[PDB]
């Protein structure tokens, strides 16, 4: 029953933050890990990094040390990645994606555009 | 790292016939965390194989997967209308995701 | 307080139950699971098993509690062989495929798998152990291909072993297959590794 729900987004300029949340359903938020990953236009996807919320662990892929933040919040069953210093090589799809223990299943959300630009 | 590469980047076959994709490994995986996607243009990465072969749930028997170590494949029986998409193969281990490129799967 | 070790792991259980190929009971397929942390709560709470039953601990209590070690020991059985894979129990699976100790701490889990093992045709991929000269010791694997007598003769007599089943979708409960997991614990005076989500602190 598990779903991932995320919002929309646009910036207006490059040096700028954009936060993007991800909220999970269906239960299980706890004992799961949830991940990032990018889709710039005419690419492949990425993975950006990820967060395992009940030890607190968060794992960065290392091209995005430095800018991404990632964190989670269970008391809302959510999860979140900032990416600061925006710089336009980045105005990309952005998807969240959960897998729990006890399956092999990966739940993707509905990547959301990040639009950044004059 | 863990990088996969897959194989042929792009193919051309005739709707009804039968085509399989090669994904391989730099270095071997648990098979268990191996999965295959694929997406049509606009869309979310739709969930095919996971855990190297078990049927996403909504998937036509048409798709099957298999493979071991290093060399992983899908087979598509067919290749429907609607079978003709971008495919590509992801590891999903704990502590590194890595997504394959893609292969393009054209008809002509 | 909550004192638990600096664990920085989920447990690998995905591998354990949801895989999908199983052992067959003559050669069942033993896991082992440490330095992780597991919620019990979520597989336990499932609906989807028919027998969740426990031995020394009880389900309820399984996050407040730490293990040395945890084995997964997975296979494929009849429903109506469900009755024994449980400790004290006797018959061609007790005695001749799998063995519990009477004495025994862990959880044994199942559930109906007739959707994923039951084969239009039969799925004879599946093979029970008929003949032994004698019952086996707690955990033991026979995979022996030896061939057992009839009359008293050396080697009518020469049966093979192994009996492969007809799961198949015209089967009534008793001859569905079931997928069986059974976790196995060794605790209490260790360094235990494997936890629940406890809180630590100080
Ligand atoms: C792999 O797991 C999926 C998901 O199963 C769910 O989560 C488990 C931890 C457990 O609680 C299950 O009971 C849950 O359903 C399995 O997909 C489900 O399969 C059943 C048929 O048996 C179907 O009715 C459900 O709709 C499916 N749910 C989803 C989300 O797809 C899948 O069958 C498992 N694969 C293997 C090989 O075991
Ligand atoms: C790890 O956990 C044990 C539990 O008894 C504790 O003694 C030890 O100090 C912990 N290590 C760290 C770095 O906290």
């Amino acid at each position: 029953q598990v779903q991932l729900v995320q919002s929309g987004a646009e910036v207006k300029k490059p040096g700028s933050s954009v936060k993007v949340s991800c909220k999970a359903s269906g239960g299980t938020f706890s004992s799961s890990a949830i991940s990032w990953v990018r889709q710039a236009p005419g690419q492949g996807l990425e993975w950006m990094g990820g967060i395992i919320p009940i030890l607190d662990i968060t794992n960065y892929a290392q091209k995005f040390q430095g800018r991404v933040t990632i964190t989670a919040d269970k008391s809302t069953s959510t999860a979140f990645m900032e990416l600061s210093s925006l710089r336009s090589e980045d105005t990309a799809v952005y998807y969240c994606a959960l897998r729990n223990q006890w399956d092999l299943l990966v739940y993707w959300g509905q990547g959301t555009l990040v639009t950044v630009s004059s | 790292e863990i990088v996969l590469t897959q194989s042929p980047g792009t193919l051309s076959l005739s709707p009804g016939e039968r085509a399989t994709l090669s994904c391989r490994a730099s270095q071997s995986v648990s098979s268990s965390y191996l999965a295959w996607y694929q997406q049509k243009p606009g869309q979310a990465p739709r969930l095919l194989i996971y855990g190297a072969s078990s049927r996403a749930t909504g998937i036509p028997d048409r798709f099957s997967g298999s493979g071991s170590g290093t060399d992983f494949t899908l087979t598509i029986s067919r290749l429907e209308p609607e079978d003709f998409a971008v495919y590509y193969c992801q590891h999903y281990g704990s502590s590194l995701w890595t997504f394959g490129q893609g292969t393009k799967l054209e008809i002509k | 307080i909550v004192r638990f070790p600096n664990i920085t792991n989920l447990c690998p259980f995905g591998e354990v139950f949801n895989a999908t190929r199983f052992a067959s009971v003559y050669a069942w397929n033993r896991k082992r699971i440490s330095n992780c942390v597991a919620d019990y709560s979520v597989l336990y709470n499932s609906a989807s098993f028919s027998t969740f039953k426990c031995y020394g601990v009880s389900p309820t209590k399984l996050n407040d509690l730490c293990f040395t070690n945890v084995y997964a020991d997975s296979f494929v059985i009849r429903g109506d062989e469900v009755r024994q894979i449980a400790p004290g129990q006797t018959g061609k699976i007790a005695d001749y495929n799998y063995k519990l100790p009477d004495d025994f701490t862990g959880c044994v889990i199942a559930w109906n798998s007739n959707n994923l093992d039951s084969k239009v045709g039969g799925n004879y991929n599946y093979l029970y152990r008929l003949f032994r000269k004698s019952n086996l010791k707690p955990f033991e694997r026979d995979i022996s291909t030896e061939i057992y007598q009839a009359g008293s003769t050396p080697c009518f007599n020469c049966y093979f072993p192994l009996q492969s089943y007809g799961f198949q979708p015209t089967n009534g409960v008793g001859y569905q297959p079931y997928r069986v997991v059974v976790l196995s614990f060794e605790l209490l005076h260790a360094p235990a590794t494997v936890c629940g989500p406890k809180k630590s602190t100080n």
